[PDB]
């Protein structure tokens, strides 16, 4: 899995590479290349650590579960669209925002994005 | 002075060009204001040449494969395409090194595909791929290739860079693919930056995960030093007297284990800003070494940048330093007595493509002579920018100037010498000027150092005061 | 450190403790360079004979070229014509290197100029570079005649000059009438002389193909001359002088003799001589045409041939003795002038030369390589004088030349050592003279490096340089040397027994060792 | 040796003129500090520069075309014996986070190296009406070794610093942010010398100088400079210089104690500042 | 090379590979892949083939030469900043929109971004 | 230093009332420029009296590019205070059309245009459709003031509505207000007081109602404006008293737009649409 790291706090892209299926998520491949996205809590309902996923390769999108806690976490800092919501649900296909601690790596290439700021601007 | 004769001659020189011509040599020709601190707004730089006009620039295979990775000696480089590139090229700037040519060094040889018609029509990457491996029978101590891409080579769309990969991978090789066609680019400027992106994306991070190196605190990188006829050496010399580690030279006589070994230094000394400011960048925000300019042209020069150096280190280097310009003061000071009286004056023009004519100056001006023109076939407005400050109130700055141009401002303003290549030489010394060769020192030098400074000396006044320019005239005309 | 009152350049300063120690330093800490048993192992190696088989195996790589590209004969051919300024639509690079080269070899200003074509060119093509170039070179220099050529980068992006000169001149860039020359030079072709070829006959064609309704042979006397690429002004020189001394009108086209030697009197002179516009047109009119390097003269004489409608001699190159005698006889049948006396006593005096220098020349053995014509001359002259030339090499040479090498040496008894070598480098020729060892090289400065490898296997397989051809830069003003006529034959043959001589000298120089046969007289 | 310093607090109690203040005293003992301004409305360094509001890193960042364009010396001033002076600033209201200047100018400053070696403090001068975002950032990532919270004896000021305090504690396990002190600024209020010192016995550290008011510091205000240069002779110069030697002599840098709402209640009716509560 | 493309008119976003430095420019790699950068004109000048492009590695970011054509006319189309045309003639470095009738491809991954409409809105 | 633009859709006498309003305008001693951002180059020939003004962009791809382009060249002063400008516009199907707008209004500044004898700068604005360079004024902040030339006819009405829709979205980001409506009459009944109602629902005012004339007709064979030509004509005070209104008008307002049925029901009522 490649992985494109992206902030206006950067001054370039970051390219790393992660293996993907890892119990630590996109935020421990962000810790461990020194990527500052913003983490101020370890339960998952703060949410600080934002960060739009553009799938690069657009045919290899893989199905995943976004799971209930991170649903409710993206809508309180309203960044789940309900159409987004819906094609979660039926299609199990991701949204464009995501939480980099509750985000499993999968073997595709990604473009992530951040502000440096916490979720909910 | 006349700095209003000054503008009105380029007025005049200026017309005999077509409109567009003329609108666009305009804005390359200036009247030195030492007081400017941006450079843009009173010249401009980096601009494509007028086609037509005589250009002295070259193009970007030249400032990649004749600059920056010929010096280079453990490697072979290909010349990738047809047979004249490579042929012009050879053994042409002098880069010393030391080693037994065609065994373990390769700097003075030709290695070129030598394409043919059917090269450029079904292609060369099989060939390339088939060269590849004659090399590495032929010559089996080279520690490393590059491929240097002539204009064919991106005009018909081959792809070096898969070639270089796939035989890497086989032969367990540093094979680097330099997309230096002559005509990207407007100049050599382009050839330095495709050289170091080359340096930096295949060559720079190899000893990453190894720590096998030990280091020391007073590890230092000469960087943009290019050993012509010695040069590098006289600065390393002068650097180690004082106390320091030179792990890296860039790149005359430089290998390709100094290069990967550059990381592990603790600081990067760039002699020349134009050629190795891109990769000191990239060294800098990557490795965090810090990288600072210095100059070794003329005493005065030396000194300043010897002590701003050990500015940099504990009170052992300056102590060191200090020791070291002790011991070398009464050489050149005997150097001054002895050339100063003859040479004191006179005039000079100058004419070198990016950094060297802000340069040597300082030596000049060591000598009593004054720079009344400083000019760049390549430099960007960063190096206006530095040379604003080293050059005397309304004087002449030109930047790509045509050989029509630059006689006519040789012929009004009549200095006693001129220092640029080969290309305006012979057109000088039959108007009865002398000329200096500040390209490749004229085939003498070193010129860096004190014991460079010496021989600068010996060599200004060698050519400027010569019987000969009195025999120019017939003496029945 | 460095004394005031000997001060010392880079040899030998660097020769002194101090920077050998710091040498030593940087190499055994830096470099990571092999054992110098190794490298010693590996030169030896490359010394051998399997070796020699590797290297001649190889049908790719190219080491150490003997040949260049065709722009620079075409710009060498364009330099010849009065008032003309050389033009190479294409790249920048090209002309400077050009202008490099050639100010390396003849010490002396050249002209030429580019439409300094870049990646807009590169993806759009280059014809307003063109419209531009020629309205400013023409306003700029004040040339009375543009001729063009191209580079690689224009051959490949399939430019074609016609239309946009065409385009230039009916756009109001260039006055209709102005003479704009031109020739397709793909550096992927052939050599510099295929260039040279090609120009030549481009402007042949530009001034001789749209009249040819009043053109009647023979109508001005004269004979035409066509030199090819030449880097001797004494040849230039040596033609004209022998063609005047025997009272035949002749017409040297692209003689670039006069801008390529210009006095230093305080002005520069950017055009000097050169062959005239009225010269070119009225060439069609002349009793026949003779190409002095037929070799690499084949487009021209075509054009020639089947336009100008001249029955061009089948003659070679007029070096040595029986060639330059069968050159002589031919001008005299054609011009109907007799050989003067002055040619005969020089002749006589050449062959005086020769049975003077015949002991010392009688059996020497010699590498050699060049262009295809200069090499043949060469070959036919060391036959004349006894000597055998051993490896014979051609970068830029066909199959067809081979053959008539082969015959040359076939009939004379100091070919049967000799071997013609065809397309292949002077790495291929180092492995030659490392396994098969002759007395000395004639070639261009390149081969200073050979000699240099040689010198380092040991002194008694030392092969020193000889040189003759072109490019040579570490020697001054051997460009005014003379290789063609009775002259550049003595011209040679003072140089090759001399450096036989000098060669001798240094070896019996050892006193108690070999001094013994250090005679005076010689 | 590179003593890195934070002051927080509620908007209007006086963090600006304290910090400002503080800084020209220490500069008089011949220390080289610097101040950067975090507050959103970038008036911290009014009273050192004396020209007007500073030019902010937002505001300099977006005339260029971006932060890597933008020169060191641009926005890094020097004034008062060159103590080196910087502004945050923040975006255009009700646009990002509010506290996005303090992420970008920090970033800015380590980037170019403008924390050179020969720098003794450095003070961050942030709001601290909210903890969040950008103003949590220096707590967050480490930047600030020690902070000041300056409090009064109001409702406001007082929970302000509690909510300050509470942040610290999060992060005490991943860097050495410790509460140095709080500095009790007067509103001439009776009984408040005491309440602020009894918050910091409850929090669980020192407290530092308590600033009475005074309308000399109006009077330096209206001429743009420091209260210590403009009377070097008063007593409030000496106060300030006070506070700066308290400053560097701290040594209690603890992990504070954070106390309930309730308690903060109760602590507010012992005192009168608040009237006992009754239910009923 | 590695090229990402990306539009709103695209459903997924295309992976491509392509040979880096061919006088075919990005035009060539998008037409030979059916993505439909709209192009109009064969001299350059129209400006409707505008692209904005990210390097994804941004260590390895090759200098390159704007040329005066290519610069003119984002000037014209008004997707050119004063700091993007110093940093092109002082560091020669592209900017963030180009022309994909004019842009060589380099050895680096990109992500080519467009709207579908021409350049100038 | 005011600078206006004129909007709207074309065919509505839109380049003839600015160029008379320019006319207008010169004769009180007011140097002003027109600046023809139409891609048609018909908004500058009253004033030069030239048959053709060669366009910023004619100019810029014969020469080469555009900074081989001098402000001699394209600017020509006509009448001695009037300066024109024509930025025309690409070949149909070549990119955006109003891309020329961009070039010549960014041409302008470069030069420095815009100096120190400028009392009004107008536009002649596309109106049809506020996209690309044709919005450029108003979504650059380039010009301050906006006035509407309408008409009776329905088309008219979407077009001023469209760009009172422009003019809201860019309120915010720039100072650019709608200064106006000018109503050109066709011989139609009920126009005047039926823009009226128009500009009353859209907070603006109106600002003159011009009245077709025959008067235009003769000054268009002459290529001159009607004040010009015929200073006593009563088309030629009614251009004097729209400039007078023009000069003295100091509400500028935030448009509020109407929707679909709104402004139907305005034209239904007035007969104009069954
Ligand atoms: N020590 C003091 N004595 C008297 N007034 C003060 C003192 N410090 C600050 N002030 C006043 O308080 C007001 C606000 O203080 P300021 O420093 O702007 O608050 P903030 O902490 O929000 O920056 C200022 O107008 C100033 O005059
Ligand atoms: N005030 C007026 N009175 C009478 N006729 C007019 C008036 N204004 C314009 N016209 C006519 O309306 C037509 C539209 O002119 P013009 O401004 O060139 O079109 P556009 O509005 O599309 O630019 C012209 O032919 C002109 O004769
Ligand atoms: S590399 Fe460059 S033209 Fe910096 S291409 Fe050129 S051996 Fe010059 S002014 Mo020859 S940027 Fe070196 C140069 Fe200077 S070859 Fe030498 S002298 S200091
Ligand atoms: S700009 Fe540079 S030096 Fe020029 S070609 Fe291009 S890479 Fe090379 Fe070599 S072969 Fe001869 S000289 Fe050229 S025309 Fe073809
Ligand atoms: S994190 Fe705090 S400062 Fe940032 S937007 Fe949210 S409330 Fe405002
Ligand atoms: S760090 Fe809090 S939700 Fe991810
Ligand atoms: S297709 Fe017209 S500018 Fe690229
Ligand atoms: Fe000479
Ligand atoms: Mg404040
Ligand atoms: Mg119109």
């Amino acid at each position: 899995a490649t992985i494109y790291f992206s902030s206006p706090l950067m001054p370039h892209n970051k390219k790393v590479q992660a293996v993907a299926g890892k119990r630590s998520t996109k935020k421990g491949v962000a810790q461990e290349n020194g990527v500052k996205i913003p983490f101020e809590c370890q339960d998952g309902n703060c949410g600080s650590c934002l960060v739009k996923i553009t799938h690069l390769d657009g045919e290899r999108i893989k199905g995943m579960l976004l799971t209930d806690k991170e649903r409710n976490v993206l809508k309180s800092v309203g960044k789940l669209p309900k159409s987004e919501e819906e094609r979660a649900a039926v299609r199990d296909l991701p949204p464009t925002y995501r939480l980099a601690c509750q985000t499993i790596v999968t073997d595709e290439d990604l473009l992530v994005e951040f502000t440096g700021e916490p979720g909910g601007a | 002075m006349s700095r209003e004769e000054v503008e009105s001659l380029i007025q005049e020189v200026l017309e005999v060009y077509p409109e567009k011509a003329r609108k666009d040599r305009n804005k390359h020709l200036a009247v030195n204001d030492p007081a400017v601190t941006q450079s843009k707004k009173c010249i401009i730089s980096n601009k494509k040449s007028q086609p037509g006009l005589m250009t002295i620039r070259g193009c970007a295979y030249a400032g990649s494969k004749g600059v920056v990775w010929g010096p280079i000696k453990d490697m072979i480089h290909i010349s990738h395409g047809p047979v004249g590139c490579g042929q012009y090229s050879r053994a042409g700037r002098r880069n010393y090194y030391i080693g037994t040519t065609g065994v373990n060094a390769f700097v003075t040889m030709n290695f070129t595909s030598d394409f043919q018609e059917k090269d450029i029509v079904f292609g060369g990457d099989k060939k390339l791929a088939k060269l590849i491996d004659e090399v590495e029978t032929l010559f089996p101590l080279n520690k490393g290739i590059s491929v240097q891409s002539e204009c064919p080579i991106g005009l018909i769309g081959d792809d070096i860079e898969s070639v270089s990969k796939v035989k890497g991978a086989e032969l367990s090789k540093t094979i680097v693919p330099v997309r230096c066609e002559g005509f990207r680019g407007v100049s050599q400027s382009l050839g330095h930056h495709i050289a170091n992106d080359a340096v930096r994306d295949w060559v720079l991070g190899k000893r990453d995960e190894d720590t096998t190196f030990a280091s020391t605190p007073y590890d230092v990188a000469i960087i943009g030093d290019y050993n012509i006829g010695g040069d590098a050496w006289s600065s390393r010399i002068l650097l180690e007297e004082m106390g320091l580690r030179c792990v890296a030279q860039w790149s005359g006589d430089g290998s390709i284990s100094e290069i990967e070994l550059t990381p592990k230094v603790k600081l990067n000394l760039v002699h020349c800003y134009r050629s190795m400011n891109y990769i000191s960048r990239h060294m800098e925000e990557k490795y965090g070494i810090p990288w600072m300019e210095y100059n070794f042209f003329g005493p005065t020069k030396t000194i300043e940048s010897l002590r701003a150096i050990a500015a940099k280190f504990d009170e052992s280097i300056q102590k060191k330093c200090e020791e070291v310009i002790a011991k070398y003061k009464p050489e050149w000071e005997a150097v001054v007595a002895k050339y100063r009286p003859r040479l004191e004056g006179k005039r000079v023009m100058l004419y070198i493509g990016g950094l060297r004519p802000r340069h040597v100056i300082g030596a000049y001006e060591d000598l009593g002579m004054e720079v009344v023109g400083t000019g760049y076939e390549f430099a960007h407005n960063d190096d206006y920018d530095r040379t604003m400050k080293e050059m005397g109130d309304s004087t002449l700055l030109y930047d790509d100037v045509t050989g029509y141009e630059f006689e006519e401002f040789v012929k009004r303003i009549k200095p006693d010498l001129i220092g640029s290549g080969i290309k305006e030489k012979f057109i000088f010394q039959k108007m009865g000027i002398p000329f200096r060769e500040m390209h490749s020192w004229d085939y003498s030098g070193p010129y860096h150092g004190f014991d460079g400074f010496a021989i600068f000396a010996r060599d200004m006044d060698m050519t400027l005061n010569n019987p000969c320019w009195k025999k120019l005239q017939a003496p029945w005309e | 450190s460095q004394q005031v009152d000997k001060i010392k350049a880079s040899y030998p300063l660097f020769l002194d403790q101090d920077y050998k120690d710091m040498l030593a330093k940087k190499r055994d800490g830096f470099e990571e360079k092999y054992p110098q048993d190794k490298i010693d192992e590996v030169f030896q190696w490359t010394t051998t004979k399997e070796y020699q088989e590797l290297n001649f195996q190889r049908e790719a790589l190219t080491v150490n070229p003997a040949k260049a590209c065709q722009p620079l004969g075409a710009v060498l051919c364009a330099l010849g014509f009065e008032k003309t300024m050389p033009y190479v639509h294409g790249s920048q690079g090209c002309v400077a290197y050009f202008r490099s080269y050639f100010n390396r070899h003849f010490r002396e200003p050249v002209s030429c100029v580019s439409d300094s074509m870049t990646e807009d060119a590169a993806v759009f093509g280059g014809q307003q570079n063109m419209k531009d170039g020629l309205q400013n070179c023409k306003a700029t220099y004040k040339p009375d005649m543009i001729a063009v050529s191209t580079t690689c980068m224009a051959e490949v992006i399939g430019d074609d000059l016609n239309a946009f000169i065409n385009n230039s001149k009916k756009e109001g860039f260039i006055p209709d009438e102005f003479p704009v020359p031109f020739a397709h030079t793909p550096s992927f072709v052939g050599s510099h002389v295929t260039g040279w070829d090609n120009m030549f006959e481009g402007i042949a064609r530009y001034f001789t193909l749209k009249s040819m309704d009043d053109k009647v042979v023979g109508s001005n006397k004269k004979i035409n001359i066509v030199p090819g690429f030449e880097t001797y002004l004494g040849n230039f020189r040596v033609i004209k002088r022998m063609l005047s001394e025997m009272g035949v009108g002749y017409s040297l086209l692209s003689d670039p003799e006069e801008v390529l030697d210009t006095p230093a009197d305080g002005q520069f002179r950017m055009y000097a001589g050169g062959t005239t516009q009225e010269e070119m047109k009225d060439a069609p009119n002349a009793l026949n045409t003779v190409l002095l390097q037929p070799w690499h003269l084949e487009k021209t004489k075509k054009f020639v041939e089947g336009t100008w409608k001249h029955e061009v001699p089948k003659l070679n190159i007029p070096m040595g003795l029986d060639w330059t005698d069968e050159f002589l006889m031919k001008v005299s049948e054609i011009s109907g002038q007799p050989i003067p006396a002055s040619l005969t006593k020089e002749r006589g005096r050449l062959v005086d030369m020769m049975t003077d220098s015949h002991t010392w020349l009688h059996g020497k053995r010699f590498a050699l390589w060049g262009d295809p014509d200069f090499v043949m001359g060469l070959v036919k002259f060391l036959l004349e004088l006894g000597c055998e030339p051993v490896h014979i090499l051609c970068h830029n040479g066909n199959k067809r030349w081979k053959k008539a090498v082969d015959a040359i040496l076939a009939a004379s008894p100091y070919g049967k050592n000799a071997t013609v070598y065809i397309g292949k480098d002077l790495w291929h020729l180092r492995s030659l003279v490392f396994t098969d060892k002759p007395d000395f090289m004639i070639g261009n400065s390149y081969g200073k490096f050979i000699q240099r490898d040689t010198l380092h296997k040991g002194k008694e397989f030392e092969v020193p340089l000889i040189r003759i051809g072109f490019p040579i830069f570490d020697r001054h003003h051997l460009h005014r040397s003379t290789t063609l006529g009775y002259e550049g034959a003595m011209q040679i043959l003072t140089t090759l027994v001399n450096s036989i001589l000098e060669r001798l000298d240094e070896e019996t120089r050892g006193m108690q060792a070999t001094d013994y046969n250090h005679d005076l007289v010689r | 040796a590179m003593r890195q310093c934070a002051i927080y607090g509620k908007g209007g109690i006086g963090k600006s003129t304290t910090t400002q203040n503080l800084v020209a005293a220490l500069a008089e003992m011949g220390k080289k500090v610097m101040i950067v301004g975090c507050d959103p409305k970038a008036d911290s360094t009014r009273l050192i520069l004396h020209s007007k509001a500073q030019n902010t890193i937002m505001e300099m960042a977006a005339e260029a075309g971006t932060v890597e364009d933008l020169e060191l010396e641009d926005v890094l001033k020097a004034g008062y014996g060159g103590v080196k002076c910087v502004e945050s600033g923040g975006p255009e209201p009700g646009v990002g986070c509010a506290g996005r200047g303090v992420i970008t100018a920090i970033n800015f400053l380590e980037e170019e190296g403008a924390y050179e070696d020969d720098l003794d403090f450095v003070f961050y001068d942030v709001l601290g009406d909210v903890v969040c975002g950008g103003f949590a950032m220096p707590i967050r990532e480490n930047k600030a070794q020690e902070i000041y919270i300056v409090c009064s004896g109001e409702m406001m000021a007082m929970y302000a610093a509690n909510n300050i305090s509470k942040g610290i504690v999060k992060y005490a396990n991943s860097g050495s942010v410790r509460l140095g002190g709080l500095i009790c600024n007067s509103r001439n209020t009776d009984r408040e010398d005491e309440l602020i010192i009894a918050l910091a016995n409850k929090l669980g550290t020192q407290m530092i100088h308590f600033v009475p008011r005074d309308n000399v510091v109006q009077r330096a205000e209206i001429r743009r400079m420091t209260v210590i240069e403009y009377d070097p002779k008063a007593k409030q110069a000496d106060e300030y210089r006070a506070l700066a030697r308290k400053v560097v002599d701290n040594k209690l840098l603890v992990i504070p104690n954070p106390i309930t709402m309730d308690e903060l209640e109760e602590l507010l009716m012992e005192f009168g500042i608040m009237e006992v509560e009754d239910e009923s």
